[PDB]
Order: structure tokens, then C-alpha cells, then sequence
């Protein structure tokens, strides 16, 4: 694989602190990993075709039982993403980690690898890796007013296919939240 | 007692570019120190050097048609610092504010057929003012050039020289002459090995020599 | 390289369209393609030390944010008197927030907290500000003017005669 | 043999917050050094910790009615650094003068009953939000709670952590929204011992974290 | 805690001399340092000084008629700092922007004729003021006089001491009296040897002396 790349950073954290912290200390297990549907992808799709991921659904987890109990905290997150092909396909996806999400422009399309990112092209990658540290307007966060975070993918090459491959190809991900303290 | 009042004789201008400062006032008053929070940079440069970018043809489709036959010529663009081939370009916009610019240039390429597929092209600048495009791989190598393939590697990053008249240029070009400035710097191959169908990348970026002096407004505010 | 690092950028004016007798005081009211505010704007999180200059009459008269705006004529929170023509202030960073930013997606109108504030008289004009020891954190997408015509792109030039 | 007057182009205003000072006239004047005074202090913070505080209920009795009986809920009120349950409040108005603030906030409790009566109660922490007050000691206690009884001691001091949003927040409250800030952070109780009637005392006060940033009159001066 | 504003009472022209300053705006901008490059100078003099000149006579032509007979006076010129002598030349319009001037003068001579000929001349100073041009050779030395001859040498370079007034001059002439202000310093010669058509040459220059006290324009700007 091509390995982990990191955004902005790459360091063992700070998880024991003040008040809070020692007041919402680091809760282990409440991690774990699941799966989200993403999207599909065949030969239709021309160029520009968004799909975007707001952050985080909900979830049948200790994580997501926190996650409405509606209070400040803060927490991590790792992204892992893929989409099992074979290695007729041809063409070049786009993976995305985006700050502060705001609906885009055709003309800015154009700009996405400001941020962090991959390639996805069956030759290449065959498992993106990514994770974002934490940040965020307070120290800490209560989501449902709103998300920091999204995960989105769209199109950066038209697809190929030829008869030994598969006309269809489905896109998987790893989501799962890293670093919690509540 | 008085120290001789050596009055000013018409200058201090409240005026834009200046490095005076003022007094606080409902002051004295820290904050929590933002260091050891991500995401902290400096150089519009400098963040220009990791992150590539893309392009763009008049099929309004960022990659690239890449025809996988007998053809010779591939496509040709150009490379301003202010051009149809590269408006959608985080160089540009950061440059389009600015005059004087310095140094070399940056690009990408990323492959699309099956690895197994060999494969063959050639990257060729031209001077601005050679006259007539090349029309041959080794003609056009008379300028500068080079290879890669397929095999061994799939990315690769490639660099004009600086050439201009003097160790700057405009930014904007003019309304008052015809050469382009720059040429129509673009890609030869050598035969195709096979494909249904192809397709190719290409960006630009800051790197060791991306440079600046500065700077104004053009637009209309 | 010894530009582009904000440091130097952003230490000049920029006009603002509106006033009032009272008037909100940030910095997205900025024009979105004022040289300024294209940099801000190209980032997400930014903070600075504030200095802006006002072009008035009468008595101009500041608050910090997070505060009654109800009461500002009476009593005077601090401020100096009027002198024409030319006067210039600067305000330390005064917001609950370790950081400012430009945009925040939550279920798209500016939060109620980025803010420097408001200022207040009895006739207002001109408007100057001015950005501090700036620094930005994850800068965002950007745009260049957009293409239309065929060659590479055209604009006139001065030149002597 | 001028010195270069540098003159001031537009600034020194006559303006609030200045740290400028004056010329005495009828000055060096001494005055017997008011030192072994009693009574000095410098900080309204620090002169609000050991001095405690009361409350109001709508009863305008500043005690709590404390019925003794199968009742469960006790009394609710609300602290906010401005509320009608802490109006006349040695915190609000020299808090209600400022706009931000933050650290914890303190509380007293005073007994009534003879000592003899064996007690129970249980003060309680609501985060503003949970769309519920509880209704049961132990499922309230998933907030915030803790514990005394009249035995081994008659006094108490209770803090809530300075929950927010950022690391500060508005003394005065909106109306641009509904949810309260804080919540109806009050107390619970297990089995009355026997008394023929109760009452409680309670306060709130300076400790180590009570702080403020900073200032502008509200009021129609 | 205002410092005493010993304010200025009428000085700070802006004036032309000055050597005040200003305040960079768009500054703090290098340049690539220009050493190296040829071509350097700081003076006027000094570059005056291994730079010759010419002359001009009222043939229009630079160089000597040089009549070669029985003649003995060979023709004479003046010498001033502008006199239509000595108008085309690098001192004067390096001159003509002065008043005060001081230092010896230079000049040259070029022989035309095939080395083979013998020849005489003789250079001579005239003090303004002898009121008769001298007309022999051994009475005009009595002012100042030297010699050479085609032998050994070409070339010859010759100064007049810097005889004045005062240790000045102005550099314009007046239009309140008549007497030159130097004279009709030239040359004689022994019997010529022999030339079907000779040919002189002759310049000025800085030197050791040249120098300058100054500036203002005359001219109709």
C-alpha cells in the first residue's frame, strides 16, 4: 500500500488534562470501527458529478449513545476508504477531507487537493487511509447545532470498462472516531 | 526650559503602506496561546509546493483526451501565469495579484491505462518565438525534452527553465504585440502500446523557485 | 520568498460599503474580491490584533462584543473625544472564542459570535481597518478571474507616451 | 539646530481607555501614609469568596420552604449570572457590569431541624439541554450529585463546573432563542427523618475560578 | 505625563537643499547587487582626466591648419572656460553648470607629417595682461614656454599654471570690462624641416587640478 499520510500532522496527542478532561477522560471504548454506504459509480457519470457525507450519522454505538447525549466534548477521527474492483477497470477517483463543508461551484471544482487526499485508481491504491486531528471553534463541541467535519468524494476521471471486468463497482470506507474525550 | 520644537515641515501622511501603529485601549489583555493547534502555515508559496493542481480543456474535462492510435501529436496547451489552459489554478488567482513573478514552474502526470500496458510520451518545452511548433519527437527535443514510461513508476513531476527577457516578467500580458510569451510547451509519445482508452493528469505547483514582487489590485472592487 | 507569508499581506485598508448610526464591525463585511479579504476568505481559522480608522464627526464611541448594545451613548465606555481629520484606533482581540474562521455549517447566516463588534455617532463616513501579527490555519479554495474570450487572456497596461 | 520636527500626522486623541497622565500645579504635597488602615483590599473577586450570599424564591423569603413529608422534588431554581432567582446577588451586580466571564460558581447550604433529626439530600447538576429534568435521585445522578446528611456536620459549599459552549460566555441572555444556558440545577432528597418544620439557607460566592473580562455600563446613566 | 512640546516657532522649509528623508511605503524590497558590472565612475573630473578633447577653429574644421614655410607665427587661440575656442568640449558643459572653478588646464598635440621630418614648435603661455602678443620665440618665452620635436616622441601633453585674481574665477565672463581674462596662449615654431601638408591636433582635459565650486543652472530650463 501506499501507507498512512497524515493531515498536518503526525505525533502521539495529549490525552490526560484540566477539569473537563479530567472530568471527560479518555473513554477507550467507545471506539469502533463500522461501515457507511458511500455511493455508486459506473460509466455514466461524467465529470463534476459531487456526492458529499455530512459527519457523523448516527450509530448504534457506545460513540453513538454519546453522541445525543448532547454536551460539550471533542473527539478524533480515521478514514479508510476503498472500492474492490479488478485490475481492467482504468480511471482516477477523488478522496476528500474537507473543513468546514460549504456547497461548491463548477469554477472551484477544480480545486479540491487543497486539502488532504489520495488517488483512487485501481492500480495504484487499493486502501486510502486517512486521519484528521481535532479542531474546532470551542475547545470542545456539541454536534447537533453542527458539524465540524464531512467526508466526500466526486469524480476526477471518467471510468473505463472493458468486457473482462465489472460493469458495476460499489465504494466502501472506514469511519470511526479516534481520541474521544467527552 | 522648553527642547527646541523642531516642527514638521509638511510630512507624516496618514497614507496605506505604512508601519505605524496605535494604542490599546480597553487593553491589556491576553490569550490563551494558539500554539500546538494544527493547520499553521506562512507561505501562500510554501503551501503551494505540496498540493498540485489540475488543468483545463476546452471539452471543460480537467483530464485529458488521450487518443490511443497512430496519431503522432497528442494536444497542445500553453502556460501563462494568466491563460484559458490554467484559470482554475490555485497558482493564478494567488498570482493574479501581483506583478513581478520569478522562477520555475511546476507540473504533474498520472497514467490511467492498466499498468501492464507499455507505453511511451515525451515532455518538450518550446521558446517563446521558435516559430513553428515542432513536429517529431527528436526535432522537438531541440529544445528541451524528455522521457519516461509506464514501467517503473506511474507519477512524475517536470519543471520549465525561468527563460524570459530579463530575471522578471508581467504577470498580466499586453495588448500591444503578438508573441506569446512563453510557446506552447506540450507532450510527444512514441507508439502506443494499447488501450481502450487512456486518460492523463496534469497540475502545477510552487516548488523551489515560485516567485513574487508585488503587488495590486486588478479587479473591480 | 519573502512575501506571501501573511505577516506582510495583510497590514492595509480596506473600504466598507455600509453604515448606519450604529454599525456591526467584522470582517466579512468585507467585499468578497477586495485583495483583503480574498486571503481571508482563502482560509478557514484565522485570528489577529485589530487597528481600524474612521473618517466622522461628533463622537465616536466603541464597545467589545458580548455586551449590551442597548447602553453604549450612556456613560461613556471608553473612548476619546473628536478631532478631525484623521483618527485611528486599534482593538485587542475581544471574542469568546479562541479563533475566528468564515464560515461555519450548521442547520448558512454568519454565527452570532465572530465579533469585533459595533461603533456608534451621530455621523459616520469612512471607514478604515486593519489586520495585526495575522495568522490563518487550513487555507480554503480560491478563485482567479474567469475566462471568456479565446488567446490567453487581455488587459491593458499603463505606459508613458 | 533643529531637531527634525517628526510632527503628528492625526493621532493623540483625547479618548477613554488612555493611560496618559497630567502636570500637579499646587503639587508636591505629601499626605501621612494611610498604611495599618484596616479594611484594605484590592479585588471584588477575592472580597466575594469569603463572603457568602442568599437567594429569593417567589415567595419572597429568602430561606426555602422545605416541606418535610412522601414529597420527592424539593424546589427548582435556575442560576444564571442574571435571573430572577439571583437578582439580589453580591455576584450579579458587580457581574452584571461585564460581559464575559468564567470559572466555577459556588453555593452554601444552612440546616434547620435539631440535630438530632437524622436527614437526607442530594444537590444535583443539570446540563442545559438534557430536554428533562430528572425525576429520581440515582437517574439525576448521571449528571452531576453528591451527598451530605445533618450528621458530622451542618454546613456545606457545592460547586458546578463552568460547562459552555467556548471557554467564556454572555452575562446578560438573548431573544434570538429558547434553550436556557445553564438549566434548573437544584436537589433531591431521600426519606425525611421527623420534623415539625425545616428550612434551608443557601449562596453562592467568589472561590478560586470566579472571573470576568470586560467592561461596559448597561444602564440608562 | 506629556513631555515639554518645546514646539518650533518657524523653521522646517521645504525647501531644495535639504537632506531630510522619507518613509519607505511599498517597501523593504532588495535588489540584486549591481558589483561587477563595468563600467563604473564616481567623477566627472576623474573620468575627464584620461578622456582628451578637441578644439575648433573658425574653418569649422578640429583639427590645425598647419601652413608649412617660411611663416612664423602659427595661429592663436584663447582659452577661457567658454569661448567659442572651446565650446565642444567635455569641460565646459561640465563647466558652463558652475561659477567657481580651480586648477591647472590640459591640452595635446598630434603631429601629422611622416616621422621622418624634422620638426620645431613651441608652446607659450600669455598672462592677460602683457598688452602685445609676443611675435619671437625667445621674447615670447619670457612669459612661459617649452619644446619638443618630432624626435624621440608624438605625443605631448602641457599645462598653464592656474594664475587668476583670487584663487577662483568665474566661470561666465563679464560685459563690464574688456581685458581678456587669460590672453592668447599658443604656440611658435623653428624652421620647419619639410611637408607637402601637415595637420595639429589638440585637446584639454582634467588633470591633478581641475576643480569646481557650484551649482547653478543658466540655461533657459
Amino acid at each position: 500500500s501506499v501507507g498512512v499520510t497524515y493531515g498536518y500532522s503526525t505525533e502521539e496527542d495529549h490525552v490526560a488534562g484540566p477539569n473537563t478532561s479530567g472530568l471527560e477522560t479518555r473513554v477507550v471504548q467507545a471506539e469502533r470501527f463500522f461501515k457507511k454506504f458511500l455511493f455508486d459509480w459506473t460509466t455514466d457519470k461524467p465529470f463534476g458529478y459531487l456526492t458529499k457525507l455530512e459527519l457523523p450519522t448516527d450509530h448504534h454505538g457506545v460513540f453513538g449513545h454519546l453522541v445525543d447525549s448532547y454536551a460539550y466534548m471533542r473527539n478524533g477521527w480515521d478514514v479508510e476508504v476503498s472500492a474492490v474492483g479488478n485490475q481492467f477497470n482504468g480511471g482516477c477517483l477523488l478522496v476528500a477531507m474537507v473543513p468546514e463543508w460549504k456547497a461548491f461551484d463548477t469554477r472551484e471544482k477544480y480545486q479540491l487537493t487543497l486539502f488532504p487526499h489520495q488517488f483512487i485508481s485501481p492500480r495504484t491504491n487499493m486502501t486510502a487511509h486517512i486521519t484528521v486531528p481535532y479542531l474546532g471553534v470551542n475547545r470542545y463541541d456539541q454536534y447537533k447545532k453542527h458539524k465540524p467535519w464531512t467526508l466526500v468524494v466526486m469524480v476526477l476521471s471518467p471510468l473505463t470498462v472493458s468486457n473482462t471486468a465489472a460493469p458495476q463497482i460499489k465504494v466502501y470506507a472506514n469511519i470511526a472516531p479516534t481520541y474521544v474525550h467527552v | 526650559g522648553i527642547f527646541p520644537v523642531a516642527c514638521a515641515d509638511g510630512y507624516g501622511g496618514l497614507v496605506t503602506t505604512d508601519p505605524k501603529t496605535a494604542d490599546p485601549v480597553y487593553g491589556k489583555v491576553y490569550n490563551p496561546p494558539k500554539t500546538n493547534y494544527p493547520g499553521r502555515f506562512t507561505n501562500l508559496l510554501d503551501v503551494a509546493e505540496a498540493c498540485p493542481t489540475f488543468l483545463r480543456f476546452d471539452d471543460g474535462k480537467p483530464y485529458v483526451v488521450t487518443r490511443a492510435d497512430d496519431t503522432r501529436l497528442l494536444a497542445k496547451f500553453d502556460v501563462s501565469l494568466a491563460a484559458k489552459h490554467m484559470s482554475n489554478t490555485y497558482l493564478s488567482g494567488i498570482a493574479q495579484y501581483y506583478t513581478q513573478y520569478s522562477g520555475t514552474i511546476n507540473l504533474h502526470f498520472m497514467f490511467t491505462g492498466s499498468t501492464d500496458s507499455k507505453a511511451r510520451y515525451m515532455v518538450a518545452y518550446i521558446p517563446p518565438g521558435v516559430e513553428t511548433p515542432p513536429d517529431t519527437p527528436e526535432e522537438a527535443a531541440h529544445c528541451i525534452h524528455a522521457e519516461w514510461d509506464t514501467g517503473l513508476n506511474s507519477k512524475f513531476t517536470f519543471s520549465i527553465p525561468y527563460v524570459s527577457a530579463a530575471d522578471y516578467a508581467y504577470t498580466a500580458s499586453d495588448t500591444a504585440e503578438t508573441t506569446n510569451v512563453q510557446g506552447w510547451v506540450c507532450v510527444y509519445q512514441i507508439t502506443h502500446g494499447k488501450a481502450e482508452n487512456d486518460t492523463l493528469l496534469v497540475s502545477a505547483s510552487a516548488g523551489k523557485d515560485f516567485e513574487l514582487r508585488l503587488p495590486i489590485d486588478p479587479r473591480t472592487q | 520568498r519573502h512575501h506571501t507569508d501573511v505577516g506582510f499581506i495583510m497590514d492595509r485598508f480596506v473600504k466598507i460599503n455600509s453604515l448606519s448610526p450604529t454599525h456591526v464591525i467584522d470582517l466579512m463585511q468585507t467585499h468578497k474580491h477586495g485583495i483583503v479579504g480574498a486571503l481571508l476568505r482563502a482560509a478557514t481559522y484565522y485570528f489577529s490584533d485589530l487597528e481600524i480608522v474612521v473618517r466622522h464627526d461628533g463622537n465616536l464611541t466603541w464597545v467589545p462584543n458580548g455586551a449590551p448594545e442597548a447602553a453604549l451613548s450612556n456613560t461613556s465606555n471608553p473612548t476619546a473625544y473628536n478631532k478631525a481629520p484623521f483618527t485611528r484606533l486599534a482593538l485587542p482581540y475581544t471574542a469568546p472564542h479562541r479563533v475566528l474562521a468564515t464560515v461555519y455549517d450548521g442547520t448558512t447566516q454568519l454565527p452570532a459570535s465572530f465579533n469585533y463588534g459595533a461603533i456608534q455617532a451621530q455621523a459616520i463616513h469612512e471607514l478604515l481597518v486593519r489586520m495585526k501579527r495575522a495568522e490563518l490555519y487550513c487555507p480554503r479554495p480560491l478563485l482567479a478571474i474567469k475566462v471568456t474570450s479565446q488567446d490567453r487572456y487581455k488587459q491593458k497596461i499603463i505606459a508613458p507616451a
